[PDB]
RNA sequence: CGUCGUCAGCUCGUGCCGUGAGGUGUUGGGUUAAGUCCCGCAACGAGCGCAACCCCCGCCGUUAGUUGCCAGCGGUUCGG
RNA sequence: UUCCCGGGCCUUGUACA
């Protein structure tokens, strides 16, 4: 009933994040749909390596961010209490939704 | 990428066709990425360096 | 039969004006040959046992016996003058002193104890090396 | 030749980014550009300090600046005056509450960026160029650190001709992910023009 | 190819007949990847054979394609400054090729405006003994055999 | 009752369901004559059934996703070798020579900077 | 940053040869995509390169089921 | 793999600020 959406750049960090959020809300009371991985959403940058020509060198360069989603269902109130309260790691991101 | 260039590019230019965008870093004004508002050459030196997060060399 | 080191696969080129070099090779087996008496070679990957293995044997094939040197000897012991012709220049190098079982084709002056007799036929190295090592071992 | 960057190859792995915090499309350019201007204001204000590395992070309106420094004596000052004035010249530079963290680099002699500096300096103060490098690689070596190797770029002692002067010692296997090489990069302001000072160190594997 | 043999690829067996010499032809009509027009093509064909003669167009198709194997070729050699068409036997694998090769562009120089019709009065001349690439055939042998003066540069 | 193979080709992925029956195969809710209709090479598909003297003992549903009509045909094929291998183990020493429990690992090469498309260089001349 | 060139080569410590520049190692034979490996050898080893370590695609597994999937199964009325 | 172009190896005649 209560929906938990987590952002991050890296991955170790984004499933350390899930993996103790999950772990916190299951061990209070509630159960947990647990962590759905969401596709990741890629940008990609092509930039040629020389300041001047040679415009046949172009280095690729990636920026991935990954989406977590774990969707807590009938939300206890020590639950609602401890959330919002905890601290993160410091890449992740976290949304709330109901 | 003179100064007065780079100054005259930071005001409201009595019109909105005539904003445009430069480097922020060196005030280049031909290949600049609104994502970071760095030119190619700086975007490479950047990501090199490693002070854009999350910003890797890619291979697939 | 006797605490005296042996070199009988091949000469190294410089085991003894080289020979704090060979002795790198010489602490190299040792070390190797801990390292497959401990179960902690159970890390790096087969292939690379493989490699590991290749050089121990290799090691052993061309050091065994050359492993009782802890310094350089006192004298030298050729079978035939001629054939091992670089190790008699070696120890003359170093004024070690050269014993030698020479035959027709050999040369008197390099060797400073010379046993004139044959380099073929076992039966003479035979007789020649037991007479000698007899000695040694009721000399000690 | 052409070599690349020997820390954008291992950004993946063996190197971390100096920048850790997530943004939106909306919100990158402007963090990222505050960022460097911390970033350009510690650099010209903590020279003395031997300053390393900087680490920028935000976890919610909130940046916690970690400025690794040979000797954080000279970042603290007496009764913590400079940490503090510090920390107010950046929360006024950006509103963000900032809170300014120092760390102690042990044997700067295994910070690459340090010894790069370091070899500079000499160089600003017109000692012999190959007699610094050696010396360098030298000190290097003896604390550790399986490889070393320090480049030198050119105009060597107000020569008309530049040439690259260069010395290694170790191991410094830079086509390897697992080599966990650290690299620096110094620029020496000479009055008869500039050099660049390469330094790379080879500290373990894995 | 410096080194290997180049191994000729294995091509799948037709479906209606079930007969790999059908496939290469298919190939040889197929242009731009459009291999569905080909097979098309190739069957229209078929059917016309088989409305127009006696017996089964396979047996047809493959009886001309036996009829317009060449065995004798001259290929361009430099001796002494001097060019010379040294006549050379060829193998089965080229003598197919050759065949194939030379029985389509035959059929696709033939005045007809439909595809199908062209492939089908190509086949049955070619059957017959007769056609384009029959007299192209017997040109390339009759090249050859004319100039046996050079056959000792075995090449 | 229900047999299941998977079978995947180019961007094409397929999943058969084998059941008792008069032999009739359905392709995502249609048939396999007007699914396939206009493609002569779609009969394809069915030869590792034929090749046991299948056709008269399962009736196939099919469900395909992604890819092109003729990568769905090789998934198809692929998901129907592996569907009759599972029905019994002793098929898979005859169905294996044949070649159908080989899933084809090639794919579309990516592109490279400099190149036309993949392998193609740019023309030059006038050297 | 381009290029020779993704071509396999460039050197060093100790030893030995030559008055010396220098040579050997790194010349020979087999085999490699490769100075890749093997055998011999007045040399024994090492460093930068090659290869591997990293990533994507191809088979299978555990973990997780939403906004993704629908083999079962109960209304639907076409529609997961 | 004879010839066209380029690179490497073995053997061979001229020139290297
Ligand atoms: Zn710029």
């Amino acid at each position: 009933k209560i929906r938990i959406k987590l952002r991050g750049f890296d991955h170790k960090t984004l499933d350390a994040s899930a993996q103790k959020i999950v772990e916190a809300a299951r061990r209070s009371g509630a159960q947990v749909s647990g962590p759905i991985p969401l596709p990741t959403r890629v940008r990609r940058f092509t930039v040629i390596r020389g300041p001047f020509k040679h415009k046949d060198s172009r280095e690729h360069f990636e920026l991935r961010t990954h989406n977590r989603l774990v969707d807590i269902i009938n939300p206890n109130r020590k639950t609602i209490e401890q959330l919002m309260t905890l601290d993160l790691p410091t890449g992740v991101e976290i949304e709330i939704k109901t | 990428a003179r100064k007065a260039l780079i100054e005259k590019a930071k005001r409201t230019p009595k019109f909105k066709v005539r904003a445009y965008t430069r480097c922020v870093r060196c005030g280049r004004a031909r290949s600049v990425y609104r994502f970071f508002g760095l030119c190619r050459i700086c975007l490479r030196e950047l990501a090199h360096k490693g002070q854009l997060p999350g910003v890797r060399k890619a291979s697939w | 039969r006797a605490g005296m080191p042996y070199v009988n696969q091949r000469w190294l080129g410089g085991m003894l004006t080289n020979f704090k070099t060979i002795s790198q090779r010489v602490h190299r087996l040792e070390e190797l040959e801990a390292l497959f008496a401990s179960p902690e070679i159970e890390e790096r990957p087969k292939k690379e046992q493989v490699r590991l293995k290749h050089e121990l044997e290799r090691l052993q094939k061309y050091l065994s016996g050359f492993r009782l040197l802890k310094r350089l000897p006192d004298a030298i012991f050729v079978v035939d003058p001629t054939k091992e012709a670089i190790a008699v220049r070696e120890a003359r190098k170093l004024f070690i002193p050269v014993i030698a079982l020479a035959d027709t084709d050999s040369d008197p002056d390099l060797v400073d104890y010379i046993i004139p007799g044959n380099d073929d036929a076992i039966r003479s190295i035979q007789l020649i090396l037991s007479r000698a090592v007899d000695l040694i071992i009721q000399a000690r | 030749g052409n070599k690349i960057h020997p820390i954008g190859f291992r950004l993946g792995i063996t190197r971390d980014w100096e920048s850790r915090w997530y943004a939106g499309k909306k919100q990158y350019r402007h963090l990222l550009l505050e960022d460097q201007r911390i970033r350009g204001l510690l650099e010209k204000e903590l020279y003395s300090a031997g300053l390393a590395r900087v680490d920028i992070e935000r976890a919610a309106d909130n940046v916690a600046v970690t400025v690794h420094v040979a000797k954080p004596g000279v970042v603290i000052g007496r009764g913590g005056e400079r940490i503090r004035v510090l920390r107010e010249e950046l929360a006024k530079l950006t509103g963000k509450n900032v809170a300014l963290n120092v760390q102690e680099v042990q044997n700067p002699n295994l910070s690459a960026p340090l010894v790069a500096q370091r070899v500079a300096e000499q160089i600003e103060r017109r000692f012999a160029v190959r007699r610094a490098i050696k010396q360098a690689v030298q000190r290097v070596m003896e604390s550790g650190a399986k490889g070393a190797k320090v480049i030198v770029s050119g105009r060597i002692g107000g020569a008309e001709q530049a040439r690259t002067e260069w010395a290694a010692q170790g191991r410094v296997p830079l086509h390897t992910l697992r080599a966990n090489i650290d690299y620096g990069f110094a620029l020496a302001r000479t009055t008869y023009g500039v050099l660049g000072v390469k330094a790379y160190i080879f500290l373990g594997e894995v | 190819a410096r080194r290997r043999r180049a191994e000729v690829r294995q091509l799948q067996p037709d479906l209606v007949y079930g007969d790999v010499l059908v496939t290469a032809f298919i190939n040889k009509i197929m242009r731009d990847g459009k291999k569905n027009l080909a097979a098309r093509i190739f069957y229209d064909a078929c059917k016309i054979i088989q409305e127009k003669t006696g017996q089964e167009p396979l047996k047809v198709f493959k009886q001309a394609v036996e009829n317009v194997k060449p065995r004798m070729e001259v290929r361009s050699r430099r001796v002494g400054g001097a060019n010379y068409q040294v006549p050379m036997e060829v193998s089965p694998r080229r003598q197919q090729s050759l065949a194939l090769r030379w029985l389509v562009q035959a059929a696709n120089q033939r005045p007809e405006r439909r595809a199908a019709v062209r492939i089908a009065h190509e086949l049955m001349d070619a059957a017959e003994g007769k056609g384009g690439a029959v007299k192209k055939k017997e040109d390339v042998e009759r090249m050859a055999e004319a100039n046996r003066a050079y056959a000792h540069y075995r090449w | 009752e229900q047999y299941y193979g998977t079978g995947r080709r180019k961007e094409a992925v397929a999943r058969v369901f084998l059941r008792p029956g008069n032999g009739k195969v359905t392709v995502n809710g249609q048939d396999f004559n007007e699914y396939f209709q206009g493609l002569v090479r779609a009969v394809a598909a069915l030869e590792p059934l034929r090749a046991v003297d299948a056709l008269g003992h399962f009736d196939a549903y099919i469900t395909v996703r992604g890819g092109g009509k003729s990568g769905q045909i090789d998934a198809i094929k692929l998901g129907i070798a592996r569907a009759l291998v599972q029905y019994n183990p002793d098929y898979r020493a005859k169905l294996k020579p044949l070649g159908f429990l080989t899933r084809d690992a090639r794919v579309v090469e990516r592109k490279k900077y400099g190149k036309h498309k993949a392998r193609r260089a740019p023309q030059y001349s006038k050297r």
